[PDB]
RNA sequence: GCCACAGAG
DNA sequence: ATTTTTTTGCCTTCCGAAAATTTTG
DNA sequence: CAAAATTTTCGGAAGGCATGCTCTGTGGC
């Protein structure tokens, strides 16, 4: 929340974000802007690229392609808002390790 | 309030539901019973589809274990299939870049399926 | 379903997922997947979706298929005439072959049993079982193989008399236009052919001409037009039958020519059948028989269903459109084989037909009674026939096909949305632009019935609202709404609707066969056939009966749609 | 570097940058998102702003390389074990 | 036995594929259809009514209810979508200009694209080059649209095509209307369409002459129903030239016209808690959703019972305006609605501005483990140190994982507890999911049973790495990383040599203190943003952390030419600096 | 998890038994090892065995299945008594006959002593082999190398 | 009966396991993942035999455990078609007989379509009777050493159901599934059946 | 196949500041998860200082995989890199 | 909760 | 149903109107 | 040669954005 009357947190705005970028600190940026603020474990379907729940994809009606990831909750809220605006931000996933 | 005024024809108890059906209710008159001529026409469709499906030009969808037994001997081979390159192609009807997947100078046989006047469809 | 239906049930028992597909792509992909394999279906679908594509583009646009598989399925599609091609060289010198999709092969696959039945009926071989079976099997082989040579077909037949009868039947098919010679014309596109001819005859004109640019364009396009007509009319000249008397003085088609099915002649026959069905509802039954005989006599030399020059993009000039209309009106009349008299029809009437007492003058195949039938055909409200001179008649196709389209469309509306919808549509079409009050005055039924019926008609593009704004901002309350009927929009929408219905029916049939594949594979065996009641369980027998009945109903409904869909192809 | 003088503005960034999330987070979010939806463009997540929005490691700074732990397994430690049955079996006597 | 091998692979996001949901995609992701204007039913103590805009199947807005779809509370529910079928199609305000452009490029009679085959093939070849970026793609698309505009008659038919545009270009209902002037380029003569038009108007003016003054402004309107029906038979081969990829089922023009409205989950449009009334205020999206339901129900009832066409068109325009306000509130004037003022918070208003999702919650956001305090000088600290109040240090914690090298230290910190500053506030066990507050337990059994994988949130101690920030962040030196020291005087303290990168003076400045919560972030902060490693500004390479005022003066007075010290004063000065 | 090839090689029951006995000796899972250290005396060394319960259970079940006698007759399986050179010489005796790889594998796995069981393992036994060769192979198998 | 499968996998070695030998840690992780579990469309895995290739340990940003791509050969229990094997009868039902190979795999079922002709089941004593001859007093007694022939192997999918369906199913359960791997035994030739009968 | 051999390495042999920071963070995260250390720690408890001590005399078991923009990578041992 | 001004650097 | 404004600058896209140029008769 | 179609140029209006970055309070609906 905002303000010390609500025990709120201090805003790390765009300028401070960009100052952290200028140092090249990728992990510090990830920790400040995802881990300590709005981290959220979510289930994404690998086929249709949409976003599921409880290890289940409500579009494909199957649990075969569900992948658990961690995203900021603001990203999830933005994706649902865009889906409500008839915009489909289908995520595409790739393996982290080249194999 | 945006939810008060109504048109003259409508009433207050008729609005507010919005149940639009997903299933249609206006059928075409083609849904009558089948006749003899239509049944012969339909079995002609079925026979033609069966002929094309088993023909040389199908290009299908995109337990043969490695162990060898004595029962593998005295076992019939399934069916010697006629391939894509076993047809007498007229080479003037095709582009030059498709020649290498055909049979330019290999064995050619023309598979002919005989029409069956009897109705293969069981009732 | 009075209770609430979850979106699960909506998605799984209804056709909502199939309503988002383009009807042309859906129908073509379903037909190719039903007849050929899934790889050919993928290639045809990508060709429809992306337009023309090279082999490299087809490889890089379809996942999981390499160059060899693409080339193999392209060969398979090309043999069945489902893919057109054009080989063009760029300025840099590289040569690329671009493959199209052509509706000719897909319509051949769609009309196949109808084509076979038409061939069986149109040469009066129904009385003779041997000739009928031979004709059916040769037509089925021609359609299934796309194009075949007579020598290769006869190489599988050992009886000399059987070979002679097969050759005679092939000659009979060739002379009446149903089998033609396949060539690179049937694989080259019409638009590309006309573009090539126009460019050649434009570059043929030398420089520094005194005539202007428009005159140069007109001369080049006239020369290209006559060259295009001469090229298109080539397979109809019977050049492949001219080999006469190799031995014992009989006419046989050449053993080195590739014969194929002629779709245009079949569509001419379908047009004749549609006109006969239309005439059956206006002028009698004996008069309908006379009209049937007259149309079947002048069926082979009737004008084509669609003039290919109209598909060259040349209709962007109004002068070209009216020139096409004038040329069609002239060729429907002054063709030597189209005009006919009563004496000509007297030689082809069946023995059962009498004509004797069918006419009452006041309140043996005689020529006067035939002339009376042709007169009442020509004097009817619908222009079934027109008289160039007293006693001679011809079929005015260019003035009869719009009437047939209008009647079929109006009766489809009457059968689906009710007769009041037909009355409203005809009232709006009679006087072109009308208000609600004028509709209520001219068409005597209740105003709320008018409003509900036209609201129902709006959803299918039958009635278009013309808004007349009476304020600076076009508010709906202050404006006044008139109604007009647009023919082209309604015909296009109904054609697309029937196409989607055909595609949905084929998809349902394919899904049913896929889900009963095990029983269908067990039943479709040589030993099991003819012994179904013994080697199968009663439950399996009942399931097989139900599946076969459903498939028969599907194909019959598809035929009935085809009788209703080709009218908008005209 | 794009052949013309673009300028540091929303119209300059609309031509310089082909990404969607970077342009949406800067200025005129609705128009950019709806244009991306209509034209069906694919946004590769390589930019820093996209990695920040989606919560993953940015590709510059400490993310411009990958840390790998060198395993100490030699090749001699990975020789195949004794497969005795498939090695002693021969079918010279059928055939 | 019977278990199946399961394999999980770590996956990252490779890209996004923006598109628009079709009807099948909207219904497929839906859980219940919104088919009631009533949010609550009055007979069940104001419960969320089934098949309403606040149906439980979309989620919960309160912490006391259950989702009845995934059966979870407000904390563990991701929210689920509903769908809402419209009685008549309406134009999407977001895709409205795209609808104008795609109507300008097709024939208004047969839905064919207004291009010759040569131009079509050349443009398709241009669009398919390997090095095509967004700018070149939009340039080619604009060229295609211009060439389509210059076409006077179609190629597949002889129909006349004029100019397609907005009706009035304002802010009311008329701003969401499409008009096609067929006879704008009619010229002088030879137009059969003009003859048909004048025949129609001669026929209709025979009964109502009063419309004669309005014939000039009468042009071919394109209502969303006719526009959708015209889009439906657009050939897929022409969709690439309009900018739409037709290789996917959802890549069609008719997708960009509102037929099914996806009702958002209630977890993103929650009901606000009460302030002074027993009732709870609803979000603007829910109210607009109920209004859309009511208007669509009215339109359906009018179509099924035969209301006047003027009323049907008025309610169609009202539905279109309501959906437009639901998507973008400032696109149309609220005064045009019959009910209507503060403009509602639409979906576009939630995304734009400094308080939107992108700039207020995605690019920058509020963080945990941060403190803000007035700053005061302290020269006795080293330049790489900041003094934190012990009151602040007892709140800002660092989660230290118990290892074999720090077990006794964390045992002692757990024993000390939350009140003594060298202590800890929370303990999280290896096998548990919820951390236990350390002010309620035994604090001696927990210390003795400290396993070698626990996470104990110890107080911020001396030597901890912290981020120290001043909010006008002009350059990267405005945020640095300091080693923490613990002091009792309730203010952040930094050496005055370090206030120059911050541009800070001790006249009331307040600064921020972040505590990185992971080892990687801590090491990156202390090795890339340390004061020792950032003595030089990157703008020019000159030192930025150096002697400030009152340190230059004293050094000058020491190094003055007439400064002479005996051994006692020399030694005292040397001890004074070390 | 990708299966490069479903069947890379064929394992005789002797190879599996030998490998799993070596595994149990390495991980101190044998009955002697668990009875000596973990039972009847205190664990002053605290040399705990391998913790993995699922692998221990499956290897105990397999070693018990392969350790009890093969049911050629109604108390040892014989494969628990064989060695490498005995396996080699017995198998090279088995290649001399007209047997296939699967038939030889089944012969090595089960060690038939019953006449009808040897009938059951190999197909077309009467047609392919006369009584003399069947008697010789039965004597060779029943002799246990 | 036992074969070797070559499988490529990605194993995560936690940093607290760095003190062990790398081969031991990789084998331990693979044993955790694979031992006594059904490899789909392959069979039941017992123990990893050996490792053929190991790649370099790659590290994910945000975690210290090393991820290694490893190719390994594992011993999998997959009786090929036509192989005979000896089991112990566990339970006999109306549809057939259930036999287990002494704890390793308890999912072997022999139906009536491929047992001895004319056999019948008596619910009074829970046994099947084979009328071979006048001395027909032979019983498929439980806990007895039967010998059978594998005739078919069946794999099913482990596809879970909808979360609402799963929730209501467990709610009803609070108020049997097809195994992923199964084999079909038979008795169609002399030499099958009990061990003592053909003594 | 994308690995550049050790002889044909072209990237600078000096360890950049970002490589130092990432190496220290990774080693501290490993030590905080109870990994063994290869230094004689003199009562130090914080993993970061142990990681600094490990880097001080080059007793750290990691290598750096530098990606060139084309796709080929380049493996440098941390003890090989000059700091 | 939304607005509204008031201040701090 | 009379009737104020309450920062200042910059930028692109649209859209008739008029001008410029080519193209038909 | 000048009437008619096509294309380009040129305006004024219509949209949009900016009008710092953080932080602390109150008062009224
Ligand atoms: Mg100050
Ligand atoms: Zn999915
Ligand atoms: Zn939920
Ligand atoms: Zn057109």
């Amino acid at each position: 929340t905002e303000g010390r009357s609500r025990d709120g947190g201090l805003r790390l705005g765009e300028m401070e974000r960009d100052c952290v970028i200028a140092y090249g600190a990728s992990q510090l940026l990830l920790e400040r802007l995802m881990i300590s603020s709005d981290a959220f474990e979510v289930d994404v379907c690998d086929k249709c690229g949409l976003m599921g729940y409880s290890g289940w994809c409500t579009t494909c009606k199957s649990a075969e392609n569900i992948i658990k990831m961690t995203i900021p909750y603001a990203a999830k809220l933005l994706f649902q808002e865009l889906l409500s605006m008839n915009i489909a931000p289908r995520l595409r996933l790739e393996d982290i390790f080249q194999q | 309030n945006y939810m008060s005024n109504l048109p003259f024809g409508l009433g207050y108890g008729d609005v507010g539901k919005n149940h639009i059906t997903e299933f249609p209710s206006i059928p075409l008159p083609i849904n009558g019973p089948i006749t003899n001529k239509e049944r012969s026409l339909a079995v002609k469709y079925i026979n033609f589809g069966k002929t094309v499906k088993d023909g040389p030009f199908y290009t299908g969808s995109m337990t043969n274990d490695g162990i060898e037994r004595y029962s593998d001997k005295y076992l019939k081979k399934r069916k010697i299939g006629i391939s894509i390159d076993d047809h007498p192609y007229n080479l003037n009807l095709f582009p030059n870049e498709l020649y290498n997947v055909m049979g330019i100078n290999k064995k050619k046989l023309l598979a002919i399926s005989k029409f069956n006047n009897a109705d293969d469809v069981f009732t | 379903s009075e209770k609430l239906v979850t979106p699960e049930d909506v998605m799984t028992i209804s056709s909502l997922e199939q309503r988002t597909l383009n009807p042309d792509l859906f129908l073509y992909k379903e037909l190719v997947k039903a007849h050929l394999g899934e790889r050919a279906a993928s290639v045809i679908g990508m060709l429809v979706a992306l337009g023309r594509l090279s082999v490299r583009e087809l490889v890089e646009k379809i996942d999981g298929m390499d160059v060899d598989s693409v080339k193999t399925t392209l060969v398979s599609l090309t043999q069945l005439r489902c893919v057109k091609y054009l080989q063009e060289t760029a300025i840099s010198g590289k040569k690329t072959t671009y493959y199209y999709y052509n509706e000719e092969g897909i319509h051949i696959l769609l009309y196949s049993g109808l084509i076979i039945d038409e061939i069986i009926t149109q040469m009066r071989v129904n009385d003779e079982e041997e000739h009928k079976q031979l004709v059916a099997e040769i037509v089925q082989n021609v359609i299934s193989l796309g194009s075949l040579t007579v020598e290769d077909y006869l190489s599988s037949v050992t009886s000399d008399s059987m070979k002679y009868t097969i050759s005679s039947l092939f000659v009979q098919l060739c002379e009446m236009g149903y089998l033609i010679q396949i060539s690179k014309l049937h694989y080259t596109p019409i638009e590309d052919l006309w573009q090539f001819l126009y460019e050649k005859h434009y570059k043929n004109i030398p420089r520094n001409s005194p005539l202007s640019d428009l005159k140069k364009r007109s001369q080049a396009k006239m020369n290209a037009k006559t060259d295009f007509a001469k090229i298109i009319n080539k397979p109809n000249e019977l050049s492949q039958i001219l080999t006469v008397d190799p031995k014992t003085s009989l006419r046989i088609v050449k053993p080195t020519v590739s014969l194929t099915i002629n779709l245009d002649r079949f569509m001419k026959g379908r047009r004749s059948k549609q006109l006969i069905n239309l005439a059956k509802t206006r002028v009698g039954s004996v008069t309908a028989q006379v009209y049937k005989i007259a149309l079947r006599l002048t069926e082979q030399k009737s004008p084509k269903i669609r003039d290919p020059l109209t598909q060259t993009g040349l209709l962007q000039d109004l002068e070209e459109a009216k020139s096409f209309q004038d040329e069609a009106e002239l060729v429907e009349e002054k063709t030597p084989g189209l005009t006919f008299n009563a004496i000509d029809l007297a030689r082809h009437l069946p023995a059962e037909l009498d004509l004797r007492g069918s006419l009452l003058s006041r309140k043996p195949h005689s020529a006067s009674l035939i002339n009376s039938h042709l007169k009442i055909l020509a004097s009817s409200n619908f222009p079934f026939l027109n008289e160039t001179k007293p006693g001679v008649y011809y079929v005015p196709y260019s003035k009869l096909m719009p009437v047939l389209k209008s009647s079929v469309y109006e009766y489809v509306i009457a059968s689906t949305l009710g007769p009041s919808a037909m009355r409203l549509s005809r009232c709006i079409r009679d006087n072109k632009l009308v208000s609600e009050k004028i509709i209520n005055s001219t068409a005597l039924m209740k105003e709320k019935d008018i409003r509900s019926t036209l609201a129902s008609l709006i959803r299918y593009n039958s009635v278009e609202i013309q808004e007349v704004p009476r304020t600076a901002d076009r508010s709906a309350s202050r404006a006044v709404f008139l109604f007009r009927c647009k023919e082209t929009h309604s015909y296009n929408f109904m054609r697309q609707n029937l196409e989607w219905n055909m595609a949905n029916l084929l998809f349902k049939k394919e899904k049913l066969k896929q889900e009963n594949s095990t029983l269908l594979k067990k039943a479709n065996r040589d030993d099991v056939k003819g012994r179904e009641n013994e080697l199968l369980l009663p439950s399996e027998l009942n399931q097989l009966k139900m599946v076969n009945e459903r498939e028969l109903n599907v194909f019959a409904r598809l035929s009935r749609l085809l009788s209703l869909w080709e009218v908008f192809q005209m | 570097y794009k052949g013309e003088v673009l300028g540091i503005t929303r119209f300059g960034l609309s031509k310089m940058r082909d990404s969607v999330l970077q342009l949406a987070s800067f200025e005129k979010t609705t128009d950019h998102l709806f244009d991306a939806a209509f034209y069906m463009k694919k946004d590769a997540v390589e930019g820093v702003s996209e990695c920040i929005i989606l919560g993953q490691t940015m590709s510059i700074g400490t993310g411009s390389f990958k840390v790998v732990k060198g395993t100490n397994i030699s090749e001699k430690d990975l020789v195949p074990k004794r497969c005795l049955f498939e090695s002693l079996s021969n079918e010279a006597a059928l055939k | 036995m019977k278990e199946v091998v399961v394999s999980e692979t770590p996956k990252r996001i490779k890209g996004l594929e923006f598109s628009a949901l079709s009807a099948a995609d909207i219904v497929a992701q839906s859980e219940v259809e919104v088919s009631t204007r009533d949010l609550f039913d009055l007979e069940k103590d104001r419960a969320p009514k089934a098949n309403g805009a606040l149906d439980p199947k979309m989620g919960v807005s309160s912490s006391s209810l259950e989702c009845a779809t995934c059966h979870g509370n407000l904390a563990s529910c991701h929210g689920h979508f509903g769908h809402l079928k419209l009685a008549l199609p309406v134009f999407h305000i977001g895709y409205f200009k795209a609808t104008i452009q795609i109507l300008q490029g097709i024939c208004k009679n047969c839905s064919a694209i207004l291009l010759s085959e040569t131009d079509k093939r050349q443009f398709l070849h241009e669009l398919r080059r390997p090095g095509v970026d967004n700018l070149r793609r939009m340039g080619i698309l604009k060229k295609i649209l211009d060439q389509c505009k210059k076409q006077r008659r179609c190629l597949h038919c002889g129909a006349l095509n004029g100019v397609v545009k907005k009706a009035a270009a304002g802010a009311g209902s008329a701003a969401l209307k499409i008009i096609h002037d067929t006879f704008r380029w009619v010229g002088k003569k030879s137009a059969p369409e003009k003859d048909i038009w004048v025949g129609e108007w001669k026929e209709v003016l025979a009964h109502n002459p009063e419309l004669e003054r309005y014939v000039k402004r009468c042009m071919d309107d394109l209502n969303p129903l006719k526009t959708l029906n015209l889009f439906k038979q657009i050939k897929s081969a022409d969709c690439e030239l309009l900018g739409i990829d037709a290789t996917v089922p959802s890549g069609r023009p008719e997708t960009y016209i509102w037929r099914y409205l996806p009702a958002p989950p209630v977890c993103i449009r929650p009901s606000v808690m009460m302030q002074d009334s027993p009732a709870s205020n609803e979000d603007d999206l829910t109210v607009k959703l109920t209004e859309i339901v009511w208007t669509s129900s009215l339109i359906k009832a009018g179509l099924d019972k035969g209301i006047s066409i003027n009323n049907m068109m008025e309610h169609w325009d009202y539905l279109q305006l309501t959906v437009a306000m639901y998507i973008n509130s400032d696109s149309v004037n609220p005064a045009m609605l019959p009910g209507s003022v503060k403009p509602i918070r639409g979906f576009c208003q939630r995304l734009k501005g400094k308080q939107g999702r992108f700039r207020g919650n995605l690019s920058g956001k509020r963080v945990d483990f941060s403190g803000r305090t007035v700053i005061s000088p302290d020269p006795n600290l080293s330049i790489d140190e900041v003094a934190v109040p012990d009151r602040v240090a007892k709140v800002l914690t660092y989660p230290e994982k118990v290892t074999r090298y720090n077990r006794h230290k964390l045992q002692e910190l757990i024993v000390n507890g939350p009140n003594v500053h060298p202590g800890a506030n929370y303990l999280l066990k290896r096998n548990e999911d919820a951390r236990r507050n350390l002010r309620y337990g035994d604090r001696m059994k927990l210390a003795k049973n400290l396993q070698i994988g626990d996470v104990v949130e110890r107080h911020l101690e001396d030597g901890d790495v912290v981020l120290f920030n001043r909010q006008p962040s002009l350059h990267r030196l405005s945020i640095l990383s300091h080693y923490a020291k613990i002091r009792p005087w309730r203010t952040f303290r930094l050496n005055e040599c370090v206030c120059t990168p911050y541009n800070a003076d001790f006249d009331g400045d307040e600064m921020n203190l972040h505590v990185p919560q992971t080892e990687e972030a801590r090491a990156e902060a202390i090795n890339l943003m340390g004061v020792k490693n950032n003595l030089l500004t990157p703008k020019s390479g000159e030192p930025i952390i150096a002697a400030t005022q009152d340190f230059i003066t004293g050094s000058y007075l020491i190094s003055h030419k007439d400064s002479f010290y005996d051994r006692a004063t020399l030694t005292q000065l040397l001890s004074m600096m070390s | 998890m990708k299966v490069l090839e479903e069947r890379n090689a064929f394992l005789s029951d002797y190879e599996v038994l030998k490998f799993l006995t070596d595994l149990e000796k390495k991980h101190l899972w044998d009955q002697k090892s668990l009875a000596a250290l973990k039972k009847s005396r205190s664990k002053g060394k605290q040399n705990r065995p391998y913790n993995h319960p699922e692998l221990q259970g499956i290897t105990r079940n397999v070693v018990n299945y392969l350790s009890i006698n093969k049911n050629f007759i109604n108390e040892k399986s014989g494969i628990s008594k064989m060695s490498d050179e005995s396996f080699a010489e017995l198998m090279t005796k088995l290649n001399s006959f007209k047997l296939f790889k699967a038939e030889k594998l089944q012969i090595v796995n089960q060690l038939p002593a019953n006449m009808v069981h040897l009938y059951s393992i190999v197909e077309e036994c009467d047609a392919r082999f006369d009584e003399k060769t069947i008697e010789e192979m039965l004597e060779i198998i029943s002799g246990y190398a | 009966m036992f074969i070797l499968s070559k499988i490529a996998d990605l194993v995560r070695i936690p940093p607290d396991q760095f003190h062990r030998d790398t081969i031991s840690a990789i084998t331990h992780q693979l044993n955790n993942k694979f031992a006594n579990k059904i490899i789909p469309n392959v069979g039941l895995c017992i123990t990893i035999y050996d490792l053929l290739t190991v790649e370099e340990g790659q590290l994910k940003p945000g975690d210290g455990s090393s991820y290694i791509n490893v190719t390994f050969r594992a011993v999998v229990f997959k009786p090929f078609l036509g192989e005979i094997v000896t089991g112990w009868i566990s339970k006999c039902t109306a549809e057939g007989i259930k036999v287990s190979l002494l704890g390793i795999f308890d999912d072997i079922f022999i139906p009536q379509n491929m047992l001895f002709e004319g056999c019948y089941y008596t619910p009074e004593e829970s046994a099947w009777i084979w009328p071979m001859d006048e001395e027909t007093k032979l019983y498929f007694d439980v806990n007895e050493k039967i010998r059978f022939r594998i005739e078919r192997e069946v794999f099913v999918d482990v596809k879970p159901k909808s979360p609402k369906e799963r929730e209501l199913e467990e709610r009803a359960q609070l108020e049997e599934k097809p195994p992923a791997y199964a084999l079909l035994g038979s008795c169609q030739t002399d030499g099958m059946g009990l061990v003592s009968w053909w003594e | 196949e994308k690995a550049i051999p050790k002889d044909q390495r072209a990237t600078t042999p000096y360890m950049t500041k970002y490589e130092r920071a990432r190496i220290l963070g990774t080693r501290a995260l490993q030590i905080s998860m109870n990994a063994p250390v290869f230094v004689d720690l003199e009562g130090e408890t914080d993993p970061l200082r142990i990681a600094m001590k490990e880097l001080a005399e080059k007793k750290i078991p990691l290598v750096i995989r530098r990606y060139l923009p084309d796709g080929s990578f380049e493996d440098w041992s941390v003890e090989e890199l000059i700091v």
